[PDB]
RNA sequence: UGCAUUAGCUAGUUGGUAAGGUAACGGCUUACCAAGGCAACGAUGCAUAGCCGACCUGAGAGGGUGAUCGGCCACACUGGA
RNA sequence: CGGUACCUAAUCAGAAAGCCACGGCUAACUACGUGCCAGCAGCCGCGGUAAUACGUAGGUGGCAAGCGUUAUCCGGAAUUAUUGGGCGUAAAGCGCGCGUAGGCGGUUUUUUAAGUCUGAUGUGAAAGCCCACGGCUCAACCGUGGAGGGUCAUUGGAAACU
């Protein structure tokens, strides 16, 4: 259910993943939080963040939660521990 | 039988151009003469001549043809019935036959034409397939 | 100013007394490639010969075909008894767009921007029919516009 | 903030609340597009002898807290 | 035919007649039950071969096969090939066509299935098999 | 080309143009299967499909690839007569073995297949992917001399039109898609087309 | 749902008022309501059903397409409290 | 998953090609045992003391990892029809006529904007709306972004039909 899916996708060894965070009662297959980018974190770049930043707002003050990696690339993209700057605010 | 001259009238007038008569009538009204009055003004015929009588009366014809014995009347067709009509709107209207074609004209919105509305975004109407 | 090409032949061979004649009734167009594409047929006996006895009487008489040339603009077709054919036009720069029998009478007239639907009878004598009705009954666009009276672009 | 108010037209005659729809509208075809007239309704039984049997009215017939009339009443309009 | 009377039948196409009732046909054995799931793995059994007392001239002497699969169901079908090995108590398989000179017969016996022979005349025509695919 | 060479089999090759050809003590005519003779590419069961072989070999593919290549012709979906026919006769079997492009382009794919080939980027081994501007189909750098490689100062450079060629291990160029300028056209625009469209 | 070599269908019935209960709301049962309501819109009934894309493809018209493959229902020894 | 790839080039003219037939149409050659026999045998065949053809053959043909089929759709053949069927004979036109709803029966004028190529945009399902891509031994096949469309919604009112 609800951590930072990083959803297997692709052809053989094309594990072109997607920022996603599942739903509380769906599958890595159902239906989610919500989608907020095309972008593989585990990338051979980087976890190249390329999301809806400006959802931050929704997701994070309802449901959604990372898990030990992207929580650190979102703070210094200025969402996850910058929402508790934000909810400091 | 004529909810358009070219129904049943053309009967006879497919045969009247071939021997080149030139001036027939036709029932009186107000559309149906102002559609051949654009084909008219176009240079289908010579004019549409007017109404004798009042109600049905017979509107004269006067038919020119080609100075070739030629005849582009190529067809022109409706289907009005009290059962059949157009319940229905040329708030956009498109054209066949890149415009050649040159037909009957019905509708409510402001008095545009069938090739008069050829490029209005609030079209008009055509049928036929004229070359 | 025709179109120069073979259409066919025919072996006819009738129930008579002795043997029977295979006479190679053959039709050939013939000319120098213009657009007015004129075809016409012949009764001919030789296998050599009937080719240039058939033609003989091809040329009695070869039809014209007054051809608005680079494309006919519209949808061009024609139709007699149970032969005829119908033309999409389509853009010239497509190579050759043709049918099965009709293509080399495609090349005849200079378009090569119609494409043919292929429609008709399945009669061999009235495909020439079908055929020709496509590209007979024509009539040129500038001396009809000419001919209704208004200009050559007042009707457009 | 808003729900169901078609237009219709009154049958059966009842206690309670009536008003016993029969709409009229169009539907159509797929390769000629024949839109023509066909109809839907809805029965209950008659108001308190208001509705009048036979009224070409504004129609519904209020929410169900007992059983037989539907759902969400406008007002009686027209008599047919 | 008209189009605002035809609301109440469409102007279109035919229909289609019967065809090949054994190319698509199965069998469900739980409840006297008859199934069809379109597959050519259907079967019978190897019965007999023959002609009856002529009324009409077809002249040829060829064979017959009411010959078949395992599970018994009553056809009419062939024994391509000369060399067989089909009197009795014969599985195949089978597939379709018709090689001229032979009168109206128009499905085939496949070679080397379960209890049948093999192609011996024929050493021109060599290298079939198309799967098991070499040069 | 035709499934053939010129130094031996100018015969069934309408044309192959390796060699001297055959035409002097062999007949010239064909060893097998690939003369002028009845093969149905025409009125469809006529007599071209022996030059269906001038069609498809000369592009290289084989039918089935060669069918693929033609709705890569298609895929250019411009004036199919003509943006059709430049992508479809758009390869190089003319880098390849034996004459002068350094010496390599007539008894075609033998060596410069390497695997190794090391073209200006990563790797492109095979010629069969119309190289690009920039990518220079090169020759492995570290087994690089062969009489096939630095023999363009010589024999020939200048494979076709807007694809040009260096002499240092024979660099391409590729600076432009290829015309119809020193492309070939014995491949039909219209009747090579018309076999496969009317 | 489709289907009469399936037609006349149906009877607190036809689903408001009062009691009860759904986060919601009801004939869901009950004291009243008309035989009414349903109709060859082939209701009834028979057959069938997880549904869409999916593919191929007739010139365009545009469509048949579930195996997979994806999505969306139902069932997890059958059944019953 | 990888002491394999990259590489030395070790390696050498090396370590990597079959079809119906040789039948008119099947282009694969004429021959023999072949005398409508065997049997190859696709439109159709051949074969009877002169078989090209049955059987066989050196080549041999159309393309090559190549060779022919099997169930599905369509090309074929709109030979499946608004678009893209007609009905005397041919695919089909009623002993008959008489009849309600109807389909359609002739209209001449005139108002609405409801529909008769929505305005413009948020705006669009894959093997499937335009280009850019990267990898693909080419490929085999994969995916990516814009165009997000120019495709629905959302706003419009008004001819010469209604």
């Amino acid at each position: 259910a609800v951590k930072i899916r990083l959803t297997r996708l692709g052809s053989k060894r094309n594990p072109f993943y997607r920022i996603v965070v599942a739903d509380a009662r769906s599958p890595r297959d159902g239906r989610i939080i919500e989608q907020i980018g095309t972008y593989n974190p585990t990338s051979a770049n980087a976890p190249e963040i390329k999301v809806d930043e400006a959802l931050a707002l929704k997701w994070l003050n309802d449901g959604a939660k990372p898990t030990d990696t992207v929580h650190n690339i979102l703070s210094k993209e200025g969402i996850m521990k910058k929402f508790d700057e934000q909810k400091k605010a | 039988t004529m909810t358009d001259p070219i129904a049943d009238m053309l009967t006879r007038v497919r045969n009247a151009n071939m021997v080149r008569h030139e001036k027939l009538e036709l029932p009186a009204s107000n559309i149906k003469k102002e559609i051949a009055e654009i084909l008219k003004s176009e240079g289908f015929i010579k004019n549409v001549e007017y109404v004798e009588d009042d109600k049905q009366g017979v509107l004269r014809l006067f038919l020119k043809y080609g100075q070739n014995d030629e005849r582009v009347i190529t067809g022109l067709k409706r289907i009005s019935k009290p059962g059949l009509r157009v319940y229905a709107k040329a708030s956009e209207m498109p054209k066949v036959l890149n415009g050649l074609g040159i037909a009957l004209v019905s509708t409510s919105e402001g008095v545009i034409t069938d090739k008069e509305a050829r490029k209005r975004n609030v079209g008009g109407e055509i049928i036929a397939y004229v070359w | 100013e025709f179109e120069e090409r073979v259409v066919t032949i025919n072996r006819v061979a009738k129930v008579v007394k002795g043997g029977r004649r295979f006479r190679f009734t053959a039709l050939v167009v013939v000319g120098d490639k213009n657009g007015r594409v004129g075809f016409g047929t012949g009764k001919a006996q030789e296998v050599p010969e009937a080719i240039k006895k058939a033609v003989e009487a091809a040329k009695k008489d070869l039809v014209v075909v007054p051809r608005v040339e680079g494309t006919t603009p519209h949808t061009i077709t024609g139709r007699y008894g149970s032969g005829s054919v119908f033309m999409k036009p389509a853009a010239p720069g497509t190579g050759v767009i043709a049918g099965g029998p009709v293509r080399a009478v495609l090349e005849l007239a200079g378009i090569t921007d119609i494409l043919s639907k292929s429609l008709g009878s399945n009669t061999p004598i009235n495909m020439v029919r079908a055929t020709i009705d496509g590209l007979q009954n024509l009539k040129n666009a500038e001396d009809v516009a000419k001919l209704r009276g208004k200009t050559v672009e007042e009707l457009y | 903030n808003d729900r169901k108010v078609y237009v219709g037209k009154v049958v059966s005659d009842k206690m309670d609340k009536t008003i016993t729809v029969l709409v009229e509208t169009y539907k159509t075809h797929k390769l000629y597009g024949k839109r023509v007239k066909y109809s839907k309704k809805y029965k209950t039984h008659d108001e308190n002898n208001s509705a009048k049997l036979g009224d070409i009215v504004k129609i519904q017939e209020t929410r169900p807290l007992s059983a037989t009339k539907r759902f969400r009443l406008v007002e009686i309009v027209e008599e047919s | 035919p008209t189009i605002n009377q035809l609301v109440r039948k469409p102007r279109q196409s035919k229909i289609k007649k019967s065809d090949s009732p054994a190319l698509n046909k199965g069998f469900n054995s739980k409840k006297k039950k008859f199934t069809d799931l379109n597959s050519p793995q259907k079967r019978g059994v190897c019965t007999r071969v023959g002609t009856m007392t002529p009324k009409k001239p077809n002249s040829a002497l060829r064979k017959y096969a009411r010959v078949r699969l395992s599970n018994n169901i009553e056809i009419n079908a062939y024994i391509p090939g000369i060399g067989h090995n089909l009197q009795e108590h014969s599985v195949v398989l089978v597939r379709g066509g018709r090689v001229k000179d032979l009168p109206g017969v128009r499905y085939h016996i496949v070679r080397g299935a379960l209890d049948t022979s093999g192609v011996d005349g024929r050493r021109q025509g060599r290298s079939l098999y198309g799967t098991k695919k070499p040069k | 080309r035709f499934r053939g060479s010129n130094w031996k089999k100018s015969r069934r090759l309408g044309i192959s143009l390796s060699g001297t050809g055959k035409e002097l003590e062999k007949r010239p005519y064909a060893p097998g299967q690939h003369g002028p003779n009845q093969r149905k590419k025409l009125s469809e069961y006529g007599l071209q499909l022996r030059e269906k072989q001038k069609l498809r070999y000369l592009y290289g593919m084989t039918e089935r690839q060669f069918r693929n290549t033609f709705d890569i012709a298609g895929k250019k979906f411009g004036v199919h007569g003509e943006n059709f026919m430049i992508l479809l006769a758009s390869r190089l079997d003319a880098v390849v073995y034996s004459l002068g492009l350094a010496r390599t382009r007539r008894q075609a794919r033998q060596l410069v297949n390497h695997g190794h080939i090391l073209v200006d980027g990563k790797r492109v081994d095979i010629p069969s992917y119309s190289v690009k501007p920039g990518q220079t189909i090169s020759v492995r750098e570290k087994s690089q001399k062969l009489n096939i490689i630095v023999e363009s100062v010589e024999i020939n450079n200048f494979v076709p039109e807007y694809l040009n060629f260096d002499a240092d291990s024979l660099t391409g160029t590729f600076v432009r898609l290829p015309e119809r300028s020193e492309l070939p056209a014995e491949i039909n625009e219209q009747l090579i087309v018309e076999y496969y469209s009317r």
